[PDB]
């Protein structure tokens, strides 16, 4: 993707590079998934230029690897992000975000009466895609919501 | 003696286009050149059988601005009112022997109407009656509309929220359907749609109205955006949450609105209008709340004063 | 060990066709030959965070008919809040150390589900978690439909009342949908219609259903008439009265009903089933409440016993 | 225009020695030569979100003595106020469009301060806010002290009771620490001592203060004995009883007091001061309560009137 | 006959070292080998004049695990008073004629003691009499300390929280003081310190104790960490927040704790023990609540049976 | 500045560089002061080898300069930080976090009965140093708390 060989960010020898994160989502990803609570070198680039999409975000975590599941979790936010596994200064393998079947801890139930709101429990939603969108069903109240609503502001 | 002199103000339907305009003309004048002793020596009963602070405070402030005295009460929280005892007919029969006018708010539809049959010569003003009328709130909504749009004919008015049970949107629709060429846009959740009956009346007049599912869908073309409070109890918290996002106004949604467009809300807003809107020139709910004072002073002056000298 | 041994009964969506038949086969045997000392020495907690005298009395009679002891409590509150603090999690973590099973009713959805996360090896049985589930009422209904019709497949079932909110009809529709050839007639006013998510599942599973205006149109076909209470609070008093008549059952309407036709109702019925219906052979709402005793004994017997020698 | 004209009266800390003296000078004058129509035509909102009859009656009487009108409310006993609904920001935004000044008492610290940010040009006076301020009570305590001692500098002042949670003793200490040479004697139970922070501030000024365990221990040398109510809830009834005897004033304890020494108490007294003291010339709590009227008339006159002509 | 046969269990001060060991030895045997029909035919009254669901549920489960029947009632009230009249004396004189033992909780101190004066030959067991005693909670704690530490002498016990008011820590300190070589670390904010009467008894008996600022200073030494809830109501919200942090336990603080170290808490814990503590092997508050079942069965078995064949 | 290692290093045209942010504080600052809400190219460096000071966080905000007042807000979180102004690829200016007078909308009054909590108002505290310990007094309830207490939240 974006290739600057002049003022460019320093490359990582080994780790994970999440590229193509759409702009303004990169920070959310760090927050949501607690990506900063580590001692490893993390390099974040925000609002990076890439004619492919204008501005994109990018994250490089050193000596750290995301499993298939973990990567799948980015599916709601940066669905087109590319997770390139790095080793010895070369992309030893890529990865695309697949929509998983279940999503834990990061979401909040829209249902005001859901018990998950006042208790020591990790939210969990079942994911099922249905034309035009993705439905999310709460493990607790069992109410099904459109992702668009679960991902409110 | 003025058209409204000694009349009872029960339902908006009892007021003609000429009456509405008379009240609004008087209100504007009372706002310009105040008359603080106009009602000096009158005693008005503030009878809130149903408690409502915003409304009571506003009516009473109105009474005070014109020099009148006020006696009254609020929230008759009788422990389980199977029978509070005395009939309302009897209470009004007694109270009408003390005061010069009665402003009442009651929980049951038709209460101010009944009162009328026992107050003798004493005018009774409806401060809200069940899910029926609330005429003073409308006089205030129209006065705020005329003041900001300069007219009550040929407006593009949007009504958003609980169109089904909102007694105020029902009244505003009837009042404005008395002026010409107004186009209505009804934005409401499927379960809270404008009652058929209102649509029916509108059609008879040959007035135009369209139903929209989103506010930004009509954003660009409205002069007035009248938001109402969607009460969660009327709904399931999941379905509430399912529709919420579709009817809450944020400053962003206003980027396409016209320069003259104003957002009104009978108040209280809570979820529906974000505070960020407060800061824009389209926010007019607090100003709308201030106009209640003139709309209310006007009404009282007209009813209690043979001829308005202004 | 039986399939339901030591299992939590949270939602109907968690049980299968077999599980349902297993509970109803056991219920039948216990109704035929009671086992007054099967659960002796067992202590069970009847935890009604939300009071429900009818449901509690039945559940506890069930516990006593099997020889178990009962400790518990009904309701917990203030006015519109409650008290200070202590999570449902700690409460269940504590109680889980005394008793052998937990029956519980709670105002918030998902409460029973959360309890299973803190109860350890103690099975949690849901007696109602807000607008979500109520497993035992559906088992009691199913046992009543089977007992009187002889089957759970190929039935003509008509549901009447408040289908939008009734958590019992949503659940019964989902339970019956696990069997074959059933046909559903939904008869509700426009404001209280069967939600689309249920309609979608029916469609998806190739199950026949149809909306009707009045019980009359379909009385002749129906095998089971399931009624629900349309609470006046879900409607404005005026609205209520207009629809009301369309969904109120009299003995005279049963006129053309099949011999086997039974009228069911979760209760309290109030206005919906006229008293003259109680005298027809079709009235089975009281006999349905009595069966709750056996569907409930069945669950407890199955969840606490590794094997039943019935 | 006077220093206090249009200012908000939120915390005693916002008032300089010059402001205190200006209010006190005005109060004495209003007490001598009354001005009953000074505020004629103003409308003041008496907003007691927290109910307090003594304080409301006094403020309102003050409003009436100057010719002003009053609209308002008291004890908003919402059943379990998890959310009373409207934000306080919104209530003040609306009320400030009706009235000319707002006197408010609220349960939460900082409420009058917040109000200030939404009342626009309308002055808001703090009638009590949580455990923070209550400036009008102090203006009344100082006016009563100056009136009886002839000065606010060089006094030997004793403060007895719940020095820890008494918002009034905290304020009186700060106000008097603005004048020179005052010596403080703090008589309080070990569990209810003067907060460290107050001692800290005092030390910075280089003001003297001593802690006593008994009142008669300092009886002989005090000019002012300011008793406060030790609330039993803050204590155990046994420990309460264990310390009670040590801090209740009886006429006997006064046999050594000076001729000029007066006993003040914000009221209500109950246990702390025996009725026998009422009969002595040192009793001044009821007179102190009467001075609230002039202290309050003064404050309102200064804020609502460009220049005080006296 | 055993020493506790037909005896009242009112205060911990009434039982001896032996009595304590006898109750805990029996508790252990019943926990090992249950006797589900020891108290069959016995009817016991669970009289909760002061509601306490956690304590009642446990006591009653205990009664049922021994085969006894239970009749009783929870709470009695109005708002801030109650009803008319009937002494506790007559109430006990009446109930004493139906049942075989009385378990009772009451808001006033000394209530259980007075009951023994009117109950005749029926033993009265105290489940809590105001700020005074609560015998069974101390027996349950002691049984938990012994079960996990292997002894009641030569322990390092740290008590944290509200020591001034916690009736459970005062009592536990008095119980442990009957054994040898225990050392106590008291860790409380200055306003909620261990009363002097307890400190005096410790001194008098040559028992070592010391105040500490934070759990950190002494974590390594402690065998038992007993926590209590500091109710925010005992402090002003501001005050609370400043101290709070000093007496809140996280999993990370347990870092240097001994293998055998157990964290105990009467419950409800709210803010004081972070949830991440529940996952460490040190968390034993839930297992302590479960033991209440056996310390309680022990008492009932001993008081109602002349001899135990355990 | 540029962590010139061996191969490559990045650099912004002109803007601000916040260096010497103690480890684990970097991300907080981005979150708290909402620095990521711009269309500007932001480059973040977390857990960087400082060797002497240890591990550090670094933030570079392009075409964006911080007023002395803004720099002062960093005092409680990263008082050691150095805020460099870059114009023409070089450090035209260099300032450091000085103790502010007030601290707006980033803190939370620990007084639970304070009116500030449930309302449309930005918090505000008056900073008062008493020899290293910093007491923060709430603008609303007027209570003064230790900076330790307020900061835990
Ligand atoms: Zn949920
Ligand atoms: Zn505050």
């Amino acid at each position: 993707m974006t290739h600057d060989n002049k003022l460019q960010v320093e490359a990582i020898k080994r780790g994970t590079v999440i590229d193509a994160i759409p702009a303004q989502i990169g920070f959310k990803l760090l927050s949501l998934f607690k990506l900063t609570e580590t001692d490893q070198r993390i390099t974040i680039g925000l609002n990076l230029p890439s004619g492919e999409m204008g501005r994109k975000d990018l994250i490089k975590i050193e000596n750290t690897f995301l499993s298939e599941d973990q990567v799948d979790q980015l599916a709601l936010y940066a669905p087109q992000a590319t997770v390139n596994r790095i080793d010895n200064y070369e992309v030893v393998g890529k990865s695309r975000p697949s929509l998983p079947e279940r999503i834990d801890n990061v979401l909040v139930c829209p249902n005001s009466n859901c018990i998950s709101h006042a208790e020591p429990v990790s939210s969990s939603f079942a994911v099922r895609k249905r034309a035009n969108d993705i439905a999310l069903k709460c493990k607790y109240c069992e109410k099904e919501f459109s992702h668009n609503v679960v991902l409110a502001n | 003696a003025n058209p409204l002199y000694q009349k009872h103000i029960i339902s908006i339907n009892d007021l003609s286009r000429d009456d509405l305009n008379l009240v609004l003309a008087t209100a504007a004048k009372l706002k310009a050149n105040p008359q603080p002793e106009l009602l000096k020596h009158k005693v008005i009963a503030s009878c809130f059988f149903e408690a409502s602070t915003r409304t009571r405070l506003s009516f009473e402030t109105s009474m005070h601005r014109l020099g009148a005295s006020v006696v009254g009460f609020s929230d008759s929280a009788n422990t389980s009112l199977g029978k509070k005892g005395e009939t309302l007919a009897d209470t009004i029969s007694v109270i009408s022997t003390y005061v010069d006018a009665i402003v009442m708010r009651h929980p049951q539809e038709g209460a101010a109407r009944l009162a009328t049959e026992f107050s003798g010569n004493v005018p009774v003003l409806n401060a809200g009656d069940g899910s029926n009328q609330h005429p003073t709130q409308t006089l205030l909504d129209l006065f705020t509309i005329q003041e900001t749009q300069g007219r009550l004919d040929n407006l593009h008015v949007a009504m958003v929220g609980d169109l089904k049970y909102g007694r105020t949107v029902h009244s505003l629709t009837q009042a404005l359907a008395k002026f010409d060429g107004n186009r209505f846009y009804f934005i409401a959740p499927d379960a809270l749609a404008m009652p058929q009956y209102i649509l029916d009346m509108l059609d008879e007049k040959g007035i135009a109205w369209s139903l929209h599912s989103s506010i930004e869908e009509v954003m660009a073309e409205v002069d007035i955006l009248y938001m109402t409070r969607v009460q969660k109890e009327r709904l399931d918290p999941s379905e509430y949450a399912n529709v919420k996002a579709q009817f809450v106004l944020r400053a962003s949604d206003l980027h396409n609105a016209k320069a003259n467009m104003k957002v009104l809300h009978p108040l209280p807003r809570v979820d529906e209008i974000a505070t960020d809107v407060d800061k824009t020139p389209h926010a007019w709910y607090f100003q709308q709340a201030g106009n209640g004072i003139f709309a209310r002073q006007a009404l009282l002056a007209l009813v209690l004063n043979r001829d308005l000298v202004l």
